[PDB]
């Protein structure tokens, strides 16, 4: 595990509100510009919500695991998207340490050993997700820019809301499940956000960074 | 307004006039998903009293107004809020119970009741909110031989508390010495009912779907289902989307919207744009005309 930088990585749009060529002085979570970035099976807390970023070809992530303990008294969220439709299952799953599969079988999700009351069910190259939880609802936003190279691009990309979902448990430890990746961690701050003819979010502005970006805002 | 009877000449402000509104539109989404209680009403067996499901209705649009004509609930009790504010409370997590039980017991099933069944078998609490519903099942809940797969408790060494399940099948002890197996004062605590077509009404069995619900609060509020009316366009009306209440004209828009997105903001605040949620047509909102009314006299 080392330490990188994310140069303008982790926009999304605040509300589902059109604005159409305009530029927005909004306050929210985000992750800070140039902020320290984890590049990697530990556990990793949750502070107001996390941000990771995928990449591989093997594809070898397949789902996470969030909750508070763990210790299958409180309710645990299980997110997996195994070949075809997404499943997120909420209850107190008595998961395995370590839900590994050998290489064809597509079977055996013995990642839990036992049921409990499960009250919510969910069916449906640079993978990146936003993870927030707040008023007791669950938001995942996602975005999938095929990557044109090797490296890291440096570039903006405004996050679609993937799904809002009323769960409404709580986590505090969040975990990842196999078969490279970044995690950041979310602050509150304030943001300026520019919307093109289409609603589009092309480019933001801190507020908090440099001189030069207050004066902007 | 001059608060006098001379007026002179000129051009004299006066009143403002507006243009009222003529029409309601209230348009929620596409209803589509409502829980087939078909399940719950429309099954070929029940459970026991002792053993009641608790069956759990969750994720869905209430329609049971079918079951109204379809079923005819002749006891309907609700101790709780009138149903005619069920539409500013859904419910996610909510209860339902499915009893089958005999014909002069219906009255026992109300809060404050005391009797075998109140006390050993379903007790409610003093501050019931929730509907008790039955129903005559003498066509497909009896036999001519006997219905003994329905089985209620009789003997138990304590009393019950609002919302209690026991499932226990260990003997029941009466006397002062040890217990091992039955024949003397050591009795089975469990009964079963022996519903025949010709019984009287009192005896017949009553499918009683003692609707027990509340549970209404929860991060998830999945709700009754809201009536939709017709759209009105160039035209001034009134119109609710999906909780954004105003006054307006709706016409036709050229704006793209995102797939994910709902409204429309201009500059400062206003609700330029909405979108509607069944036909997904972009629809602008402009306000009604207003000004003065100003007067001219020589
Ligand atoms: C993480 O990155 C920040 C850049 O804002 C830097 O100030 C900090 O020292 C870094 N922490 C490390 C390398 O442990
Ligand atoms: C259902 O929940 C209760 C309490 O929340 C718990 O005691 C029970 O074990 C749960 N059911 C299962 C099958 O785990
Ligand atoms: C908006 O969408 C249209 C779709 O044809 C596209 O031509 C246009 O370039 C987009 N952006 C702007 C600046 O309008
Ligand atoms: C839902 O949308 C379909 C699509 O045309 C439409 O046929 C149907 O009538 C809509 N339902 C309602 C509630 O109007
Ligand atoms: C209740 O559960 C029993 C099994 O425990 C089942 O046979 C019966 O059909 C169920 N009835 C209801 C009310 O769904
Ligand atoms: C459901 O039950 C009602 C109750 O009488 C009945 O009228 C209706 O035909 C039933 N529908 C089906 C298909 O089970």
């Amino acid at each position: 595990q080392s330490y990188t930088n994310s140069f303008t990585r982790g926009v999304y749009y605040p509300d589902k509100v059109f604005r159409s060529s305009v530029l927005h002085l909004t306050q929210d979570l985000f992750l800070p510009f140039f902020s320290n970035v984890t590049w990697f099976n530990p556990v990793l807390p949750f502070n107001d919500g996390v941000y990771f970023a995928s990449t591989e070809k093997s594809n070898i992530i397949r789902g996470w695991i969030f909750g508070t303990t763990l210790d299958s008294k409180t309710q645990s969220l299980l997110i997996v998207n195994n070949a075809t439709n997404v499943f997120i299952k909420v209850c107190e799953f008595q998961f395995c340490n370590d839900p590994f599969l050998d290489v064809w079988m597509e079977s055996e999700s013995g990642v839990y050993s036992s049921a409990n009351n499960c009250t919510f069910e969910y069916v449906s190259n640079l993978r990146e997700f936003v993870f927030k939880n707040i008023d007791g609802y669950f938001k995942i936003y996602s975005k999938h820019t095929p990557i044109i190279g090797r490296d890291f691009p440096q570039g903006f990309s405004a996050l679609e809301p993937l799904v809002d979902l009323p769960i409404g448990i709580n986590i505090t430890r969040f975990q990842t499940l196999l078969a490279d990746y970044y995690v950041g961690y979310l602050q509150p701050r304030t943001f300026l956000l520019k919307y093109n003819e289409n609603g589009t979010i092309t480019d933001a502005v801190d507020c908090a960074l440099d001189p030069l970006s207050e004066t902007k805002c | 307004t001059l608060k006098s009877f001379t007026v002179e000449k000129g051009i004299y402000q006066t009143s403002n006039f507006r243009v009222q509104p003529t029409e309601s539109i209230v348009r929620f989404p596409n209803v589509t998903n409502l829980c087939p209680f078909h399940e719950v009403f429309n099954a070929t067996r029940f459970a026991s009293v002792y053993a009641w499901n608790r069956t759990r209705i969750s994720n869905c649009v209430a329609d049971y107004s079918v079951l109204y004509n379809f079923a005819p609930f002749f006891a309907f009790k609700c101790y709780g809020v009138s149903p005619t504010k069920l539409n500013d409370l859904c419910f996610t997590n909510v209860y339902a119970d499915s009893f089958v039980i005999k014909g002069n017991e219906v009255s026992q099933i109300a809060p404050g009741q005391t009797g075998n069944i109140a006390d050993y078998n379903y007790k409610l609490p003093d501050d019931f909110t929730g509907c008790v519903i039955a129903w005559n099942s003498n066509k497909l809940d009896s036999k001519h031989s006997g219905n003994y797969d329905y089985w209620y408790r009789l003997f138990r060494k304590s009393k019950l508390k609002p919302f209690e399940r026991d499932i226990s099948t260990e003997i029941y002890q009466a006397g002062n010495k040890p217990c091992k197996g039955k024949g003397p004062n050591c009795y089975f605590p469990l009964q079963s009912y022996g519903f025949r077509p010709t019984y009287g009404v009192g005896h017949q069995p009553y499918r009683v779907v003692v609707l027990s619900f509340e549970l209404l609060h929860a991060p998830a509020t999945v709700c009754g289902p809201k009536k939709s009316t017709n759209l009105v366009k160039n035209k001034c009306v009134n119109f609710n989307f999906n909780g954004l209440t105003g006054t307006g004209v709706l016409t036709k828009s050229n704006k793209k919207f995102l797939p994910f997105q709902q409204f429309g903001r201009d500059i400062v605040d206003t609700t330029d744009a909405v979108r509607d949620p069944q036909t997904l047509e972009i629809l602008d909102i402009t306000p009604c005309s207003f000004g003065g009314v100003s007067v001219i006299t020589p």
